[PDB]
């Protein structure tokens, strides 16, 4: 009842599913946990960094996409670089033909269907990596979520990654007080949130954790390592 | 070159005459005009000469494929439309100047069809160098319905105008008569012209050429 | 031999050991898939059309659901199979058809209409890539010399010109019936009606038509069936 | 303007080739070689616009030279003409058309010494002497008169000296050296350039 | 698009398995027979007509190429009519450069390297068609068959499709050289009746001839004529 | 002029059961005689032959083009090709380049190579065929020669004869035009054997 | 498409390519061909398979084909896959008089159809060509010649060899008679026939069961020749004799 | 099957396993229904909230498709979206080459022979889901299409689509569409998706609601937010 | 040449002239500029011949095409678009100036120009060709509006006559058509029936 329907992202199952899509979405819910939320006034990531060996540097999460967009990823390294940098070329051609900044929630439909046409085609393959889209534009701040099946959503916050479930938990309990959030109370909820994803010996420090913020006054900038520390304290114990 | 068509009370009947020139020298004093397009199409030619020739089969060979597949005798509009679709899409840059005659299910039909592609459907045409002088013999004496007999007469006096009148027509005069019962390809029609009468004899014998080398190669 | 099957013989266009084509004769079986029969007949005035119109739901806007097609103003059609497909086969009928107007100064006989549409299904049953049409394209012309024509094309690219016909569900009963009879309006529909045991409403079938008269195909109005109904009636 | 010389005894072709390479009003090289080895047996003599010569040129040597990898022998003189005329020919009408003037020389085994001659519009002529340049104007009447198809190597020799002396008495263009070979059934042989 | 990779291969005994089996959809085929005589040739076939429903004037098995040459098949029609489409085209294609009509032989061995292409080519399957193709030229006839696999044969007669081992042993035992064309359509026309099934008539056969004239179909009253005295 | 850069003439004529084909021998650049024995015709066939004048470059592209043409044709085929039908495949060929083409003026002559009727046709530079009854002339002193056949030319002479007329309208036609001549080559066709002679000629 | 492709241009583990030897077998099932060098010239002798019947007899051999001025070949296997082969044989050698104004050297003809067979077998995923041809020639560069070449895109020189139906025991038969740099085209001819009727399981050897031609030079020029089938019963005859005396 | 894996390959019963899969993505989706009125089209779409985390408003079913057409999908939203792109693409394409706005039943057809084109071949695999296209104008009146993963169109009165199709279009059957305005009709809507909805499997939905008509001057356009709440107030009320 | 048509309440009409020229020799002294593009659409054609022409039979296509899809008649709006389309796309490669005129049910009687370079206008009443220069003047003082289908046929009428005695590249015959939702009635004016006017001889 499976193994002839999972290979090739054009066969449906005779359920109605595609087993590669849900596959390639295997590698998101595998990757280091993020947090995105919002206020009325900012949008935040918040995101797990993996470091493979004790002498490795973690793993970016968090990317540069324009003034007024990044992202935090989870899944295939490799798949988050082609679309950051398919999402980094939107941006600049909107600037170059129209000289103002791409409406995210247009951006996020381009990637919708740029990733929808490989899901379709002998021989191609989903895009094996999640996003969270953090930006700012005239309708205000969004977080925004992409998945390898090309669909998308508009968010108020959102986890995806390993054990994200308990973020979102997390998120679920207190994001009627987001909106009137200032910017230090909404970094310490996506912190909050984020740790949830923690086995319960595991904490928040300075070498796992990366912040990216965008808002009304301040283009979207990434904090690591020291950077860090400001928001980490912070934070009651958990 | 002067080549012509009229619409007669049955048919079609072309005509051209058969000089072919190279700059101001005859190069053919018998060159075929009168082209085949179909058992029931013909088509006269002026403009270059590879052109008109190269057209002309080539219409009549996708003519053939049409009438093979479709079991039924062309269309005078289809070798018309094939044309023209062609030389237009050269933009004039295949220089076939053509009078298209024949007689199809729905009776007979002319057309005149110039190099950049357009064409006229009209009772008489004339093309070539001598078109004017066969045109005024059209419009002096051309009547609608003539009888057969009647338009071989016009057209033959259509040609011999432009042969005697346009440096660039010369020689005889060849007709093609078309109706729904025959097709008579008469070449030549009539011969106004012939070379006079050699007086001085020259004879040249043997050994009055002078030989440095020779080689005979035995055959077969 | 005797139903062989070798390799993939079963799943594309390549051959069985018997020399059949199973993929071909599958699509034949897509045909009924739709559970509707259609009948054509001509005569020497005149060639129509008639086929099931089935709305169960009424949720339908019932001018939408037909069979019929105009493919030229001189040139009609009745669909039977898979409806897609159908509807496609008669988009490249009305295009092969205004392509040869356009490139041959006439309208294209109804013979060569259906062998070129025979002849792009035949490309189908040799090359592995796609699957044939689920369908059946019947088509009704007059043509100047020969008079009312009626041509049928099937997946397997065969076609033929007919006295009369039938595809669908009922194509080997209404077959028998039309041979029987043979040996034209009221043929048509009394022979989809015996074939089915239906005795039709006005708005349970389709018919088209072409004349010597009146060349342009012609669906007829309901009140226009009804009259031939009513007319059969009273035998 | 460059000058190239060939003349073919019975069992040798004698070429030489002016050793200028000049721009606008100056020479700017005087040891220039206008002869490539095509193989053992075979030199092509090439002038002709800047560039296209030299790429033209090495591009036949290329080729000749792979056919032998190839095919464990040589292509004859002829064979190599041909190969020659056939790209120059091919190139005429195309995007890339090469401005070159040609010798081509070469002693066959069993066919003895050719000389060929082609034009940058790729016309090919055997020939048993010819020249190339502005300079051939003025000496070709010179192997008209002088020569005959017996000539020897030593007569040769001399007969190509009184060519390039009526270069240096009546020729507008300083051209004082010449670059000499000959090549027979053991190859390809350079002799002392001619020099005035 | 396309698939890339050949539908036909070498079985392990060395056999191209698809080629054999189109062969079995010609042998299925209604019959069909060609006899070159003296001064031309005859293609005869049946029609597998079912139905009085059919119009048999409709579609052709005899089918001319040229002025000079026709073919007819036996085995799967929508794939005989994609080779007389491809043969008149290359017939075409041959009197435009050479302003000639196109040698018989020269027809047959340009439709028969069509016909190996699809043995060969990506995803496509051979054609299960055998065709009989006549001609007349050098003053003289010609009879050759061109197979599924590409080969192609000479014949003074032949017979394909369904119970053909015996209608060539039937022709062995009935044919002769100098036989001319009227005795030779006989013999043909007595080929078929041998595996018929049913009462010959002018509408369930086709039979075209081939002479110094042309190529063409007999009418129906033609045929007719010769079914009486069979 | 591009068909008066190297100059050059050929002309065929037809006689009782033979042919005959003429070239000059020059191969020349503007006034430079370069060779004085320049090959302008060419064999297609033991009875059939093809001349061409013109640009020195496209006649000998012409030639081993159409070479390679008729070798694969004869192969094919497995018979010499007609006189009519090598017409027609340069005709082609020379069509194919119709909007740059080889600046060739083509004649050829020849015996049928199953009946031996005598053809011969001249085609223009871009594949126009002029088949004719008495002769054909092409390159850079056409008038000369026309002038010279006009005179000459007489219906059924016999090889002899033929010979003469041919040679005496080559010889006296080049000796009018400055980038013609160098000498005369001439071939007598026949059923039976091939006859080449070169002529005592004029060198200026 | 992954599911339905055969593959058939990849290694098996032992490093075989199967589509090759299976196309292989097809040839040793076809008739027998060979091929034997002499002083003089050089031959092929082929079985017929068109082995009579009703046919008609129009070309003027079955399996013998013309390349050039100077070479012909035979072929055993696929008749189809032959004409596609000797065509591109054709036309190579004219591409190569065109390009050179000589005739193409014979064993740079062989390689280069060689070339095209090999590409089959590594790209492409088409079957391979089903024949193995036998080529005589002569060139100015190694006078008289004899070449071998199969599907793999493989050749080789002989100075006599057999492909097609019983070609190991031609091959023995060659081997043991054959007499290297002592062989005429008389005593090759004669020995054909001896290797034919050993190999022709199929009944008494006749002439209208095979074909030979001969390649020979004559007056500076190569003559290429189907034997007729009196001189090819003439031969049958004098084996016929031969074997008699050997007793 | 042996014979389910690709679209270009039919079942010995002559079936496209591929598409009716595909078909069951569809089916498996909540439910939208269309409603063809005097006076115009409303669509309405039972909108499921995975989470509470999204914004009201994520993951929009109704989509424009040109000025007069709007667009109402279920099934595998991501292909959706791609054919209301393809939809854009050939209104645009229409205005551009024949001066004039696309007719609905043309759109229809154009998009529907589109979707048809995904089941022939092994290449591609059909798409996962239906649409119904909805327009008005003075003209051409309301229309009403549906399109399903075979490529099949129809015009409609009313039309459901997703996992409770029957049930809506048995409450759809109890109406008098063709005398009740867009006014009227988007009560209906609203109604009807509450009926059919499955409180206890699947707890949270929006509502989401458009419509075309002569009161929106043939525009397509959502509900008014206003209008949209006094429908749910309706619907629930009706519910008891 | 000169090419008119004019819109009344209920239809259009349409007027050309006869007259082809190479240079000033006549080569079709009947030709007919009016070209039926659908049952009640016409195009006037102007400028090259070659290219009205496949212009004209391009458009026939492409709208019989649409029309047969559309199961409708098509709208004179429809065809103006595409003759407009096909003119500014390839405006570098044409000379064409084309007026298309016709009926349909939606929008009555309908003029548009297509000028030289592919703009397109509606207008009450177009001219163009050669010959039109000659006539701007009298078409501006004698249009009204509201003009009768047989008031409309006389106006065009006689400014192809006052455009024809004047212009070189104009003469022949007057073609005219009607077009209502009736049908198309053709008719020519020949001879003395093309309106005169006096030349003006010296008292
Ligand atoms: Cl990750
Ligand atoms: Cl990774
Ligand atoms: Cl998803
Ligand atoms: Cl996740
Ligand atoms: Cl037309
Ligand atoms: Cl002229
Ligand atoms: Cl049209
Ligand atoms: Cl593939
Ligand atoms: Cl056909
Ligand atoms: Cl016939
Ligand atoms: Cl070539
Ligand atoms: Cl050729
Ligand atoms: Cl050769
Ligand atoms: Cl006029
Ligand atoms: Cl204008
Ligand atoms: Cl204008
Ligand atoms: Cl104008
Ligand atoms: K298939
Ligand atoms: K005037
Ligand atoms: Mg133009
Ligand atoms: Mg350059
Ligand atoms: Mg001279
Ligand atoms: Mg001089």
């Amino acid at each position: 009842f499976r193994n002839q329907y999972d290979n090739d992202v054009t066969v449906w199952s005779p359920q109605g599913r595609i087993h590669q899509i849900e596959y390639a979405m295997e590698a998101v819910k595998q990757g280091s946990a993020t947090v995105g939320l919002k206020s009325k006034t900012h949008a935040v990531l918040v995101a797990l960094k993996r470091a493979q060996s004790e002498l490795a540097a973690h793993q970016k999460k968090i990317l540069h996409v324009d003034n007024h967009i990044g992202i935090s990823i989870a899944g295939l390294t490799a798949d988050a670089r082609l679309l950051c940098n398919f999402m980094r070329q939107e941006c600049l051609d909107s600037r170059f033909v129209f000289d103002r900044p791409l409406p995210v929630s247009r951006l996020v439909s381009l990637i919708g269907s740029k990733t929808q046409i490989p899901t379709q085609r002998y021989g191609r393959r989903p895009y094996g990596v999640g996003l969270l889209i953090a930006g700012y534009d005239d309708m205000g701040p969004h977080i925004f979520q992409t998945c390898p099946s090309a669909n998308y959503f508009d968010c108020r916050a959102m986890s995806i990654g390993a054990r994200s479930q308990s973020a979102r938990t997390y998120l679920e309990r207190h994001m009627s007080e987001f909106m009137e959030c200032n910017l230090n109370e909404l970094v310490k909820h996506g912190l909050r949130a984020l740790r949830e994803t923690l086995p319960a010996e595991q904490d928040l420090t300075t070498k796992n954790v990366s912040i990216g913020i965008v808002g009304k006054d301040l283009e979207f900038t990434i904090y690591d390592d020291d950077d860090v520390s400001p928001f980490l304290e912070g934070l009651e114990e958990r | 070159t002067t080549i012509a068509g009229v619409v007669y009370k049955d048919g079609i009947v072309l005509g051209a005459d058969t000089r072919a020139t190279e700059g101001m020298v005859v190069a053919d004093k018998n060159c075929s005009k009168i082209h085949f397009i179909s058992p029931n199409i013909y088509c006269c030619g002026a403009g270059t000469a590879a052109d008109t020739d190269m057209t002309t089969q080539l219409i009549s060979s996708n003519l053939e494929l049409h009438s093979l597949s479709t079991g039924r005798l062309p269309r005078v509009v289809t070798a018309n439309r094939m044309l023209k679709q062609m030389l237009f899409r050269y933009q004039g840059y295949i220089g076939a100047a053509l009078v298209l005659g024949g007689v199809d299910v729905t009776g007979p039909h002319l057309y005149s069809i110039y190099p950049h592609g357009s064409t006229d459907k009209l009772p008489y045409v004339t093309m070539g160098s001598g078109s004017l002088a066969a045109m005024a013999v059209f419009e002096d004496k051309f009547r609608p319905d003539m009888e057969e007999e009647e338009a071989k007469n016009l057209v033959s006096e259509a040609i011999a105008a432009g042969i005697f009148n346009d440096l660039g027509s010369g020689s005889n005069i060849d007709l093609c008569v078309i109706s729904k019962n025959k097709l008579d390809f008469l070449r030549p029609y009539t011969v106004p012209n012939k070379k006079g009468t050699r007086l001085g004899r020259y004879r040249c014998e043997k050994g009055t050429t002078a030989v440095l080398t020779e080689k005979i190669t035995p055959l077969e | 031999s005797r139903g062989s099957s070798a390799g993939f013989d079963r799943h594309i266009t390549i051959f069985s050991p018997e020399g059949r084509l199973y993929q071909v004769e599958y699509a034949f079986k897509a045909i009924n898939q739709g559970g509707l029969t259609s009948v054509a007949v001509r005569g020497k005035d005149c060639a129509v059309i008639v086929t099931q119109k089935k709305v169960p739901d009424k949720l339908l806007d019932s001018s939408t659901v037909t069979h019929l097609f105009k493919i030229t103003e001189n040139i009609g059609c009745v669909m039977t199979g898979m409806t897609a497909d159908s509807r496609s086969q008669v988009q490249r009928a009305r295009y092969e058809a205004a392509n040869w107007k356009y490139k041959y100064g006439y309208e294209i006989p109804v013979d060569m209409l259906c062998k070129r549409i025979a002849d792009i299904s035949q490309v189908y049953t040799q090359n592995a890539e796609m699957r044939p049409l689920g369908c059946c394209m019947i088509l009704i012309g007059i043509d100047e010399e020969q008079g009312p024509q009626v041509y049928k094309c099937d997946p397997a690219g065969y076609y033929c010109g007919f006295k009369a016909t039938a595809a669908g569900v009922k194509q080997t009963e209404s077959t028998s019936f039309l041979e029987k009879k043979v040996k034209t309006v009221e043929t048509a529909i009394t022979c989809l009606s015996t074939v089915l045991s239906i005795d039709f409403k006005p708005s349970e079938i389709e018919v088209g038509v072409v004349t010597v008269e009146n060349p342009k195909f012609r669906i007829l109005t309901e009140a226009e069936i009804d009259a031939h109904l009513v007319a059969l009636a009273e035998r | 303007m460059e000058y190239l010389i060939g003349i073919q005894g019975p069992d040798y072709v004698l070429v030489a080739s002016d050793r200028v390479a000049a721009s606008n009003i100056v020479q700017m090289k005087d040891d220039h070689d206008k002869m490539f080895k095509m193989s053992e047996k075979i030199l092509l003599l090439c002038v002709g616009e800047a560039g296209d010569t030299v790429q033209f040129a090495e591009y036949i040597q290329k080729n000749v030279q792979l056919y032998k990898m190839r095919n464990g022998y040589e292509l004859s003189p002829t064979a190599a003409a041909n190969f020659t005329r056939r790209n120059l020919a091919d190139c005429l009408r195309s995007r890339t058309p090469y401005h070159v003037n040609l010798l081509l020389a070469g002693y066959d085994e069993h066919e003895g010494p050719a000389l060929y001659y082609m034009d940058y519009l790729a016309a090919l002529a055997k020939a048993p002497f010819a020249a190339h340049g502005y300079g051939a104007f003025l000496t070709l009447s010179i192997l008209d008169r002088y020569y005959t198809p017996t000539i020897s190597r030593e007569r040769a020799v001399e007969l190509l000296r009184k060519c390039l002396e009526e270069l240096q008495k009546r020729f507008i263009l300083n051209l004082p050296t010449f670059s000499v070979r000959i090549i027979d059934k053991n190859g390809i042989h350079d002799l002392d350039n001619i020099s005035f | 698009r396309g698939y890339s990779f050949s539908l036909t291969t070498f079985s392990p005994s060395g056999k191209l398995v698809q080629i054999e089996y189109a062969l079995a959809a010609v042998a299925g085929g209604a019959p069909s027979v060609g006899i070159k005589a003296a001064n031309g040739v005859v293609l005869a076939t049946e029609k597998k007509q079912k139905s009085i429903l059919y119009d048999e004037r409709s579609v052709h098995k005899v089918e001319p190429i040229t002025k000079h040459i026709g073919l007819v098949y036996s085995g799967m029609g929508p794939d005989y009519r994609v080779l007389v489409h491809r043969a008149r085209k290359l017939a075409q294609q041959y009197y435009l450069v050479y302003q000639e009509p196109i040698p018989t032989a020269q027809l047959v061995q340009r439709v028969a390297s069509v016909m190996q292409e699809y043995t060969q080519s990506g995803g496509v399957r051979p054609f299960g068609v055998s065709l009989l193709i006549c001609g007349w030229n050098e003053g003289r006839p010609y009879l050759f068959q061109s197979d599924p696999s590409g080969a192609y044969f000479a014949w003074k007669a032949t017979a394909m499709g369904k119970n053909y081992v015996n209608g060539k042993t039937f022709l062995e035992k009935r044919y002769n050289e100098d036989l001319e064309l009227e005795d030779a359509i006989h013999t043909a026309i007595l080929t078929l009746k041998e595996s018929f099934e049913g009462q010959m008539t002018e509408d369930n056969i086709e039979v075209g001839i081939c002479n110094e004239a042309g190529f063409r179909r007999l009418t129906p009253t033609e045929v007719k004529d010769y079914l009486a005295a069979i | 002029s591009i068909m008066s850069y190297n100059g050059g003439a050929v002309m065929a004529m037809k006689g009782k059961n033979c042919v005959a084909i003429a070239a000059d021998r020059r191969f020349g650049i503007q006034a430079q005689m370069v060779t004085t024995d320049f090959q302008k015709i060419f064999p297609m066939g033991d009875r059939l032959y093809i001349g061409l004048a013109g640009l020195a470059t496209d006649v000998q592209t012409v030639a081993q083009r159409l070479k390679f043409r008729l070798n694969l044709y004869e192969l094919k085929e497995g018979r010499q090709i007609k006189p009519y039908t090598l017409m027609s495949m340069v005709a082609n060929l020379l069509y194919e380049k119709r909007f740059g083409p080889y600046y060739t003026e083509p004649v050829i002559a020849g015996l049928d190579p199953k009946t031996f009727k005598p053809f011969i046709c001249s085609l223009d530079l871009i594949g126009c065929p002029m088949v004719t009854d008495d002769f054909v002339v092409s390159g850079t002193c056409a008038e000369q020669m026309y002038g010279m056949c006009e005179s000459l030319w007489e219906p059924n002479m016999d090889p002899d004869h033929l010979f003469e007329t041919i040679s005496q309208a080559m010889l006296n036609a080049v000796d009018r035009d400055a980038v013609s001549g160098m000498g005369v080559i001439v071939h007598i066709i026949e059923k039976d054997k091939i006859t080449t002679r070169t002529l005592k000629a004029r060198m200026d | 498409s992954r599911r339905y492709d055969s593959r058939t241009t990849i290694f098996s583990p032992e490093g075989r390519l199967y589509q090759v030897e299976y196309a292989m077998e097809a040839i040793g099932h076809a008739g027998t061909c060979l091929g034997i060098l002499a002083n003089d010239g050089v031959l092929l002798a082929a079985e017929r398979r068109n082995i009579h019947k009703l046919l008609d007899e129009v070309f003027f051999s079955e399996k013998i084909y013309k390349l050039n001025e100077d070479m012909a070949c035979s072929v055993a296997g696929i008749t189809s896959d032959a004409n596609v082969l000797t065509n591109e044989l054709r036309l190579i050698a004219q591409r190569y008089l065109l390009q050179y104004q000589e005739p193409i050297p014979c064993e740079q003809l062989v390689t280069a159809l060689c070339d095209i067979k090999q590409a089959y077998t590594q790209f492409g995923g088409k079957r391979p060509f089903g024949v193995s041809l036998l080529y005589i020639g002569w060139d100015k560069h190694y006078g008289f010649q004899l070449y071998q070449s199969d599907p793999s895109g493989n050749y080789g020189g002989w100075k006599a060899t057999c492909i097609g139906n019983n070609s190991a025991a031609a091959v023995s038969m060659l081997k043991q008679d054959y007499k290297e740099g002592e062989m005429t085209l008389k005593s090759a001819l004669a020995l054909a026939i001896k290797v034919l009727n050993k190999t022709m399981d199929v009944s008494k050897l006749s002439a209208e069961k095979v074909e030979i031609a001969t390649l020979t030079r004559e007056n500076g020029k190569t003559v290429i020749r189907v034997l007729k089938q009196k001189e090819v019963e003439q031969l049958i005859k004098k084996h016929e004799e031969e074997e008699a005396k050997a007793e | 099957t042996g014979y389910d894996l690709s679209a270009s390959t039919f079942s010995p019963d002559g079936r496209v396993f591929q598409v009716e899969y595909a078909m069951k993505a569809v089916e498996n989706s909540s439910t939208a229904i269309g409603i063809r009125c005097k006076d115009g089209v409303v669509f309405g779409v039972e909108k499921l909230v995975l989470s509470k985390l999204y914004e009201e408003g994520s993951n929009k079913r109704l989509f424009n498709v040109d000025r007069h057409v709007g667009m109402a999908v279920a099934g595998l939203l991501a292909d959706a979206r791609s054919l209301a792109d393809i939809a854009r693409e050939e209104a645009s394409n229409f205005r551009s080459n024949f001066g004039y706005n696309i007719p609905l039943k043309h759109l229809a057809d154009r998009v529907a022979m589109y979707v048809h084109a995904y089941t022939l071949y092994s290449a591609v695999r059909p798409f996962g889901c239906s649409f119904m296209l909805g327009s008005y104008s003075v003209n051409d009146g309301a229309q009403l299409y549906m399109i399903d993963p075979s490529g099949v169109s129809y015009g409609y009165w009313g039309c459901a689509i997703g996992k409770a199709r029957q049930a809506a279009k048995t409450e759809i059957e109890k109406l008098q569409m063709k005398e009740m305005t867009c006014r009227d009709i988007v009560k209906e809507v609203a109604k009807i998706i509450y009926i059919v909805h499955d409180e206890v499997k699947d707890k949270a939905f929006e509502l989401e609601l458009s419509w075309v008509g002569e009161l929106t001057n043939g525009r397509h356009e959502i509900v008014p937010k206003d209008i949209r709440e006094e429908a749910e107030k309706y619907a629930k009320e009706s519910l008891k | 040449t000169t090419i008119m048509a004019v819109q009344f309440d209920g239809g259009v009409v349409l007027g050309a002239d006869s007259r082809t020229t190479t240079g000033s020799y006549i080569a079709n002294r009947v030709t007919d500029k009016l070209t039926p593009i659908h049952d009640r659409i016409f195009c006037c054609r102007s400028g090259s011949a070659a290219d009205t022409q496949a212009v004209a039979d391009a458009v026939t296509y492409q709208l019989g095409f649409h029309s047969i899809e559309l199961n409708e008649p098509p709208l004179v709006h429809t065809a103006a678009s595409l003759f407009k389309e096909m003119c500014y796309r390839y405006r570098e490669d044409l000379m064409a100036g084309i007026i298309i005129a016709g009926w349909d049910p939606q929008e009555g009687g309908q003029v548009y120009s297509v000028p030289m370079g592919g703009m397109m206008v509606r207008q009450s009443f177009a001219i163009g060709g050669s010959g039109s220069s000659y006539i701007y003047g009298y078409v501006d003082a004698t249009y009204r509006e509201g003009m009768t289908k047989e008031e409309c046929l006389q106006f065009t009428a006689n400014a192809l006559a006052l455009a024809m005695e004047r212009d070189g590249s104009s003469g022949g015959v007057i073609r005219l058509a009607a077009i209502a939702e009736s049908g198309v009635e053709r008719q020519v004016l020949l001879g003395d029936q093309i309106p005169k006017f006096a030349v003006a001889t010296l008292p």
